[PDB]
């Protein structure tokens, strides 16, 4: 897939991830939702080759929940992202890699703070204040250097993120057909319906 | 090869050509490209024409045997998955598939997924698949509303196999139509397309380009 | 670098009838430009009213008789001695061939006999599998000289009814085994003229209610 | 060395005569007598075999020449321009007309292409 | 590399160059590449130095063995057992082997088995790069049935004719003479066989 | 998957009246080394049936070790052994067929083209090729390598159909055989002068001759031939 | 990739009683994409036809070169050029380009207009001359033509059975290859008349 | 293509057979392969049909004008020079295989020349995808001081082992015999052992079969007067 | 560059150029104007190689001018297009071929007639109702054959060209940043300055 | 091929076989390998026969112009000539040539221009694929100023072995003796030499 964006702001993390789905010659699809959710409190979008994207999302939703189940206890945004990690490091090295980039959005309970994890297909893990994966990190980065502040409101991020996907839809050959934008907080996880 | 499926008020349409050609050969104009997994679910052919035939009876297999043992129609859903599940582990081998698994349930309503070789599993509206599928997406986007009647649903899906028809030199033969509901699918024939391509521009006046 | 596959020439052909059919080969077999055979039987009695041919790669083709043959043995050891359907075969020939997806059988596939309502049937497949039930179809070497005369000659692709000009297409009549016969025939004498592979004999097995006939035909040896 | 004469040598007089062009008829005036006559079913052409020596083997020298198998040519004036002019009229035939359309060329042409070599030598440095 | 073993009237003589090459240079120039696989069973190796050591390992070995419980072994027996590993491992292996011998039933015998693992029991043979210029030598002056002195000669001049000619062959010349005797191993240098 | 060392050339056969004849050069050669000139490659089986093998001749000794080794394996409890149930030549063709198709189906081939020739219990002439490539067929003239494309044309204008098998002589039939090799062994670069013949008789039984020659050879007519074109 | 096979095409040649036909498809393309259903490949230069498959540019580039060769013929010559003499001129005119050729299967038909001798004739794409008393095929679906003439022809038809013949020939040729078909005209020629016919057949 | 060259006692003969392929099609089932370079010096090509034509013309025009500015007819040997110097300065890119034989002054010639530029003479020669076919009969039934009945049949035996055996040949025979102080004779399909049996059904169609659109007289006249 | 399509109708020729440049990963301008006047009456719009395309256009432009004044005389559109024809036929055989395809628009006053001609780098010639080069074709042509008629006014034929460029935006995964539409009748040539 | 010339005391021989291969198959069993350049200046051919055809008809040519001019070209000359197209040509040609000659002055001389286009003056020579395998036979066998009957029958002898063991050569062996006396060719069948 294209594009997904990721910022952490005061007291949440904005995920924002394309909408279209390309298969060569034409854009099959243009509301993809490229999200799963792992728990109440934890995001993943994910891009990068067709069909493992999905089956890995699925697969790391479908052992958190496990988890989840059974210890009757939801993992740390830390704690998942480390299990994420590792499953994309033993990935690596099999007969058929994952061809899956992600971010983990999430807000840790216990330290009543959001947390953002960029984590590339060969297990490359860094906590930032936002993050970005294939090109789209070129685009936006400098416009996110200049403008972001650790203090920034939900509502300030939205807007830093508005800027971000302007220069994206100018600058950008490809159409990716808009984004679907994402915030979670101490409340969960909930969708901006118009952007 | 042109395919489509698009869902709508009165269930799902169903619509394809019926070229197979192995270079500039064409092998037969008399294939069927729309696949009776069961009375309830289709499943479109594009790519390997074995690979789908093959691995799409097998789907009904499953389906047959999952409702026998859960006594309960399979969701389109579930019998979808089975098939990009499947597909998923041969990643890498070589198979080459792009289908539409067409069905209509109680729970779902009317449903079709995207189904590929490389693993992909998409859920949607309109899907279009073959060497001529940019010409029947034309057709589809203009003229496309979810209030469209059985009967203009149907012959819109016609018209646009005749459009890719036209132009991709890969697609022609005939027409197959099928109008999934609820209760299953219902065939709605077979359309030559030398004669369709006439009867069409005589009634429509299009295609004025082409001396008739 | 060895090569596992080799092309054995060859032309086959399939046409069902309404209430027969036959499948024909030439028995030509040959490798490059050199003739190996000009008599080697190419379309088998698989019993139980089948009659079938593997075209193309020989070794592949014989194997694949052989392992169909065998399973009719098991079908009738395993199902009280049932006869086994035209449509039930042609499936089972589908398992024998995708058994094989990843390293194929290299041939074109054609099985002849009566459906069970005791109308002509014929099979089409392609290397890995993937097959259809078919009125006419010729396979091999002289495929694409052959399907366009017989698209003309029995389909009556192309024909209207004099007078009418384009308006009424040339109703189509049902064929006799005789009018068959001639076509596949003066199909494989043309093909024979304009291809160097085809020539030598042509065989003819005809299937009917009362079992399965042969016929032979010489062909241009050069 | 190099051929230095670029001009021609052939110009127009004041009266508007080609010099060299009629000092040319002039030679082919002093020259033995050759004729053609055609015929309906024919033609013919012939001249003398003025022999230089009753030494000489005047069979060794041809007057009358075939250009092509249907096409024969007879001169007065200078022998040896005649000579190099049937060499030349010999390859034309094949190079600007029977290696393109497979065939002989027709008489008219053929004295069109010869006529062209004439002209050339009348003009050209 | 040149070796050869032929047969003669009391037994066989398996005869070699001693250089070793890794492309131009002489890795070691006083090889010895007359190996024993058992008391009078030798074998002349040719070919990847490390498969035909393997190679020749494997069958001391299984000749060891063989002769632990069924007694000494026949020569044919050795070139079979070498056979057996060259055949079976051909897409693997890069030797050519010339196994002698000697029985007293049988007398002497030579085997050779060339790069598919075949085996062609021979009066003599020849192998090695050094072989290809002494085929026409060789096959003008064998004899069968020739004295211990005869065939020292012929193998002394064949060889020397080898390393003369062929830049891959060189330093001494080493034999070994396999009879009812027993086992005499001889050294031929420089000196001595480039003047013949 | 590999590539043939030592290899051995065309083996050529045909049907005649009462029985089937085939024959094959001494050769073993290595690329462009006529380096063994001792080689039998006709190899036979019991009294009814002569294999003849071409290419890898590595894989020649094994075959015929497999052939060894049937007939072994064929006497065990087997009080028939000798009589009704004798190895056909059918029997051994169609073993080795197996062999050879199971080999190129694991990409490791038996690198050779295997001419079977025998007479069958009944009294039926036997002929079938079968290669590496586990590809068979019958013909009343077969061969192998250059001789698929020099002897056969030759054998063919003698046994052109199945009706000329009962018309053809075992003096005609040798005759014709023994005239074909001569024509290899001036146009194939990898033929010998000496050869193996056999002849599989359903009267006669087999009879086997080794150490032939190449003989009645035309090379006088070379020392008129001068240069390459203006050479005088 | 293939020249001879990116536009695609065909072009059918026949002789019969005092006359000749020639036909091809109309269809232009750019591989699967249709472009033109008006495209002819048939051209003529007086009396003398001249079909011409494979690539497209070439055929349009060899027809502007064969006009223009054929009307300084006739200028020097007093006269139209024959058949016989017209084949010898593309033959040489295609090898004259023998390690940079057109890409193209050119074939002519015509009329002697002195001995009244149907003439046909083919050529590869560096001259080499196929002259058959029968039939001349071309294109992408020569095999498929090869096969239609092989059964359907037979010698001394009159005109308007050829006719019948060599349209029943292309249609069903035209219609097992994907890159034929999209119309058709069939010319008929005579000695001193040519009828030229457009056929219709099914548009995919 | 099969293709002989057979010497004889007072002259020279040459064959070939008469199917020209595109591939495993039969382009044309009765080709001319023997071509004449001068009256009396004929050759047989195998190889790219357009290089054989080409360089046998080429040649054969300027062994005429050769002719012509000597008074001299005209030699094999000449034309054989001819050919391989041009052959062999196109490196092998013109794919020409000729077997070269006729008549001259100076007597009978027999030659072969390969598209690098080299050449070879013989009493019996075969060339093309059937030349193993007719070499195998060319050395069982030749020999010295042949006659011109029995050249002529031992070469239309040769092209008859290719016909049959090779299936890249077929059809007809064409022979042409060359013989001193004789005319050159030219015998087009000389043996013609596989016509076409008739067919089983005559496919003339019904006239107004076939659908039609449009008609139309094409002016293939110049411009009228008046 | 991208995309370029053609119509004919009634008594004029519209041409339609997409106006973005992307050279590889950013769109460096998104107004570029990818066409020439090559008299009063005919237009060219060009897509292909980078720089060739303008180079080609500007070359062709320059010798119909040159013909323009030696003759005091306006070509027709049918002796353009040949012209262009050639020279593509020309290139495609040189050491180092043109890679442009053209439309030529052009209003014949001799006729009064509108023309359309679509050549290709090859000197592939067809005279058209309507064209397009590249994947153009594949989105528009099935809209075009439905909707079009020969004797359309100007307005309706700009109709059935936005429906066409939607289509486009819709399917196409490159953003092509919209499009420069020109028409060419009787009066000469005019842009449409609001699309 | 098989190709050699040897000098001895009368003049020089040269020899050849008469083979032609196109891979496997013989396409000219009975070819003529020793070629005329000048009435006693032959050449022995191996390598592309397209080539050395060429090279030899051009050498020819130049010695028959040097001829017209300057009189009787020596041996040395003429191998200065082959070896200037050779050398100059080397990316182009594929070539082995052995030059063989008698003057009266200086009697029977040979030089051998292999493939890079160098020139070696010798007493005797051996080329093509066919030499390979009698290197040692002949550096055995050859001795200086012997007899015309000695050096036939080492020729003889030596392209023997060279047949018996290179598939690419064989058929007839062809001879030309260049001696005061004139020139003679000899040719030598099968049933004779194969019995040696
Ligand atoms: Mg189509
Ligand atoms: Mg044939
Ligand atoms: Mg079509
Ligand atoms: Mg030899």
């Amino acid at each position: 897939m294209d594009i997904i964006l990721g910022i952490r702001v005061q007291d949440s993390v904005i995920l924002a991830s394309s909408k279209a789905v390309t298969r060569g010659i034409s854009v099959l699809k243009d509301s993809d939702d490229k999200t799963r959710q792992l728990s109440p409190h934890t995001l993943m979008s994910f891009a990068g080759e067709a069909g493992d994207t999905v089956q890995f999302a699925e697969y790391i939703q479908a052992n958190i929940q496990l988890y989840s189940i059974r210890e009757d206890y939801e993992l740390s945004p830390q704690a998942v992202s480390s299990f994420v990690r590792q499953e994309l490091a033993k990935s690596i090295r099999s007969r058929r890699p994952y061809q899956v980039n992600v971010l983990i959005g999430g807000y840790d309970k216990k330290k009543n703070k959001p947390e953002l994890y960029q984590i590339d297909y060969l297990g490359t893990k860094v906590e930032l204040p936002y993050g970005a994966h294939g090109y789209s990190g070129f685009y936006t980065f400098s416009l996110l250097d200049h403008h972001y502040r650790p203090d920034m409101t939900t509502e300030e991020g939205l807007d830093l993120l508005k800027l971000c996907v302007q220069e994206l839809e100018k600058r950008m050959p490809m159409d990716f057909k808009g984004v679907i934008v994402k915030i979670v907080d101490k409340d969960g996880i909930r969708q901006v319906d118009d952007f | 090869t042109t395919m489509l499926a698009f869902r709508f008020q009165g269930g799902i349409i169903v619509a394809v050509d019926s070229r197979a050609t192995a270079g500039n050969w064409v092998a037969s104009q008399t294939v069927k490209k729309v696949i009776e997994i069961n009375p309830f679910l289709l499943g479109t052919m594009a790519g390997g024409a074995a690979d789908c035939q093959f691995w799409e009876t097998w789907l009904g297999s499953q389906c047959r045997l999952h409702e026998l043992r859960e006594k309960e129609r399979i969701s389109v859903a579930a019998a979808s998955k089975i098939l990009s599940n499947l597909v998923y582990q041969y990643k890498g081998a070589g198979l080459s598939m792009g289908t539409m698994i067409c069905g209509y349930t109680r729970k779902e309503g009317p449903t079709i997924y995207y189904v590929d070789s490389d693993g992909t599993r998409l859920k949607g509206d309109i899907f279009c698949v073959g060497s001529g599928q940019t010409f029947a997406y034309g057709v589809l986007d203009s003229n496309y509303k979810w209030d469209l009647s059985v009967e203009d649903a149907l012959y819109l899906g016609k018209r646009s196999i005749l459009a890719a028809a036209h132009r991709d030199a890969y697609s022609g033969g005939s027409v197959n139509l099928y109008h999934v509901t609820e209760d299953g699918w219902i065939y709605h024939g077979n359309h030559d397309v030398g004669e369709l391509f006439w009867k069409v521009k005589e009634e429509e006046g299009s295609f004025n380009n082409v001396i008739g | 670098q060895f090569n596992p596959y080799g092309d054995n020439g060859g032309t086959i052909l399939g046409i069902a009838g309404e209430d027969f059919a036959v499948l024909a080969g030439d028995t030509r077999n040959i490798t490059d430009y050199s003739i190996n055979s000009r008599y080697e039987p190419k379309v088998f009695d698989c019993g139980d009213n089948i009659v079938m041919s593997a075209n193309g790669f020989a070794a592949d083709g014989d194997a694949l008789v052989k392992r169909f043959k065998n399973s009719v043995k098991w079908y009738h050891f395993d199902h009280n001695d049932k006869k086994l359907s035209i449509n039930s075969a042609a499936r089972n020939i589908q398992h024998l061939l995708y058994g094989k997806r990843f390293f194929p059988y290299y041939v074109h596939t054609i099985i002849a006999g009566l459906d069970e309502d005791g109308k002509g049937a014929v099979y089409s497949f392609d290397p890995v599998g993937s097959y259809e039930r078919e009125q006419c179809r010729a396979g091999g070497a002289a495929a694409s000289l052959i399907m366009p005369f017989l698209d003309n000659q029995v389909n009556f692709k192309n024909q209207y009814e004099p007078g009418t000009n384009g308006k009424v297409k040339k109703p189509l009549k049902y064929l006799s085994v005789e009018e068959v016969i001639k076509l596949v025939r003066d199909s494989f004498t043309s093909a024979t003229e304009r291809h160097i592979q085809v020539g030598d004999g042509l065989e003819i097995l005809i299937v009917t209610k009362d079992g399965v006939r042969k016929e032979f035909y010489e062909l241009k040896r050069d | 060395m190099t051929d230095r004469y670029s001009f021609s040598l052939t110009t127009f007089s004041p009266s508007g005569k080609l010099g060299q062009i009629d000092y040319a008829l002039t030679a082919v005036k002093q020259g033995v007598t050759s004729l053609g006559i055609k015929a309906t079913n024919g033609v013919v052409i012939a001249t003398e075999k003025k022999s230089s020596s009753p030494l000489a083997m005047s069979e060794t020298l041809s007057k009358v020449s075939l250009l092509t198998p249907d096409i024969g040519a007879v001169y007065s004036g200078m022998g040896p321009d005649y000579r190099v002019l049937v060499d030349k009229s010999r390859k034309v035939a094949h190079t600007s007309y029977k290696r393109i359309y497979g065939e002989y060329p027709p008489t008219k042409l053929l004295v069109s292409e010869v006529a062209k070599i004439m002209q050339e030598a009348t003009q050209s440095g | 590399t040149s070796i050869m073993a032929v047969t003669f009237k009391d037994g066989v003589i398996l005869g070699a160059d001693s250089r070793t090459t890794t492309g131009a240079y002489i890795a070691n120039r006083v090889t010895d590449k007359l190996t024993r696989v058992h008391d009078k069973i030798w074998c002349c190796r040719s070919g990847s130095a490390a498969d035909t050591q393997a190679i020749a390992d494997i069958v001391q070995y299984h000749l060891e063995l063989y002769t632990s419980q069924y007694g000494t072994p026949s020569t044919e027996t050795a070139a079979s057992v070498f056979k057996e590993l060259c055949y079976e491992n051909k897409d693997n292996l890069t030797a050519g082997i010339i196994v002698a011998g000697y029985d007293d039933k049988n007398k002497g015998e030579v085997y050779t088995i060339p790069l598919g693992g075949s085996v062609h029991k021979l009066p003599y043979a020849i192998a090695g790069s050094g072989s290809t210029f002494i085929y026409g030598y060789c096959d003008k002056n064998f004899r069968e049935n020739m004295s211990k002195e005869e065939t020292v000669d012929f193998i002394k001049h064949s060889l020397s004719q080898a390393i003369k000619w062929d830049g891959s062959s060189g330093g001494v010349i080493r034999m070994v003479v396999l009879t009812a005797a027993g086992v005499e191993r001889l050294i031929f240098y420089p000196d001595e066989y480039e003047q013949l | 998957t590999q590539q043939p060392i030592v290899t051995g050339t065309s083996v050529i056969s045909m049907k005649y009246d009462n029985g089937v004849i085939i024959a094959a050069d001494n050769l073993g050669s290595y690329g462009s080394l006529l380096r063994f000139n001792g080689v039998e490659r006709l190899i036979p089986v019991g009294d009814n049936t002569v294999v003849g093998i071409s290419g890898d001749i590595s894989d020649m000794q094994h075959i015929e070790r497999l052939l060894k080794d049937l007939v072994t394996e064929n006497a065990y409890d087997n009080p028939l052994a000798d009589a009704e149930e004798a190895l056909e030549p059918s029997y051994i063709f169609e073993y080795l067929a197996t062999v050879m198709y199971q080999r190129r189906s694991k990409m490791n081939p038996l690198w050779n083209a295997i001419i079977v020739a025998g007479v069958q219990s009944n009294g039926d002439q036997f002929l079938r090729y079968v290669n590496l490539l586990g590809v068979t067929y019958s013909s009343p003239t077969l061969a192998t390598g250059f001789g698929a494309h020099m002897a056969n044309p030759l054998l063919r204008k003698v046994v052109d159909r199945e009706s000329d098998i009962p018309k053809t002589t075992v003096q005609v039939a040798e005759e014709a055989i023994v005239n074909a090799m001569r024509v290899l062994y001036y146009r194939d670069a990898r033929s010998s002068r000496n050869f193996s013949l056999a002849i599989i008789d359903k009267n006669t039984g087999l009879t086997f001759k080794k150490n032939l020659q190449v003989e009645n050879m035309k090379w006088d007519f070379a020392k008129d031939i001068k240069g390459y074109g203006t050479q005088k | 990739s293939d020249p001879s096979s990116i536009n695609g095409g065909i072009v059918v040649a026949m002789t019969g009683k005092d006359c000749v036909a020639i036909a091809c498809d109309l269809r232009l393309g750019s591989q699967s994409l249709g472009v033109s259903n008006k495209f002819e490949k048939i051209f003529h230069y007086g009396h003398v036809f001249l079909g011409i498959t494979g690539l497209a540019t070439d055929v349009t580039t060899l027809n502007e070169m064969f006009r223009y060769k054929t009307n300084l013929y006739k200028l020097k010559e007093e006269r139209a050029i024959e058949p016989e003499t017209f084949t010898q001129l593309v033959s040489s005119s295609l090898y004259e380009r023998r390690f940079g050729p057109y890409f193209v299967g050119p074939v002519v038909a015509g009329i002697n207009s002195k001995s009244g001798k149907p003439f046909i004739a083919g050529f590869d794409l560096i001259g080499c001359i196929d002259e058959a008393k029968d039939f001349i095929v071309s294109g992408t679906a020569s095999d498929q033509l090869f096969g239609m003439c092989e059964s359907l022809y037979e010698p001394n038809l009159e005109p308007e059975d050829l006719f019948e013949t060599i349209s029943q020939a292309l249609l069903n040729a035209a219609d097992r290859d994907a890159l034929s078909g999209w119309g058709a005209v069939v010319y008929i020629i005579k000695k001193d008349e040519v009828v030229k016919r457009y056929l219709k057949m099914r548009q995919d | 293509t099969t293709i002989v060259g057979v010497k004889f006692n007072n002259g020279v003969v040459i064959a070939a057979d008469t199917r020209s392929t595109q591939g495993p099609i039969v382009a044309d089932k009765n080709c001319a392969k023997l071509h004449r370079i001068s009256p009396k010096i004929w050759c047989a090509g195998a190889g790219t049909a357009a290089d054989t034509e080409a360089v046998t013309q080429l040649i054969g025009s300027n062994i005429e004008l050769h002719s012509l500015y000597t008074s001299r007819e005209p030699r094999v040997v000449s034309a054989l020079q001819m050919l391989k110097q041009h052959l062999f300065k196109y490196q092998g890119h013109i794919g020409a295989y000729l077997i070269v034989a006729g008549v001259d002054p100076t007597g009978s010639h027999l030659f072969s020349i390969h598209a690098h530029g080299s050449t070879d003479v013989g009493y019996y020669l075969s060339l093309g995808s059937g030349s193993l076919a007719a070499m195998a009969v060319l050395e069982s039934h030749w020999k010295q001081d042949l006659t011109k009945e029995e050249a002529i049949k031992l070469a239309s035996d040769a092209i008859q082992a290719g016909i049959w055996n090779d299936l890249g040949s077929g059809s007809n025979v064409d022979v042409c015999v060359m013989e001193i102080g004789k005319d050159a004779e030219y015998l087009r399909n000389y043996l013609t052992p596989n016509v076409r049996e008739e067919k089983q059904k005559s496919y003339k169609f019904p006239r107004g079969t076939t659908a039609v659109l449009k008609e139309s007289i094409v002016n293939i006249c110049d411009i009228q007067e008046e």
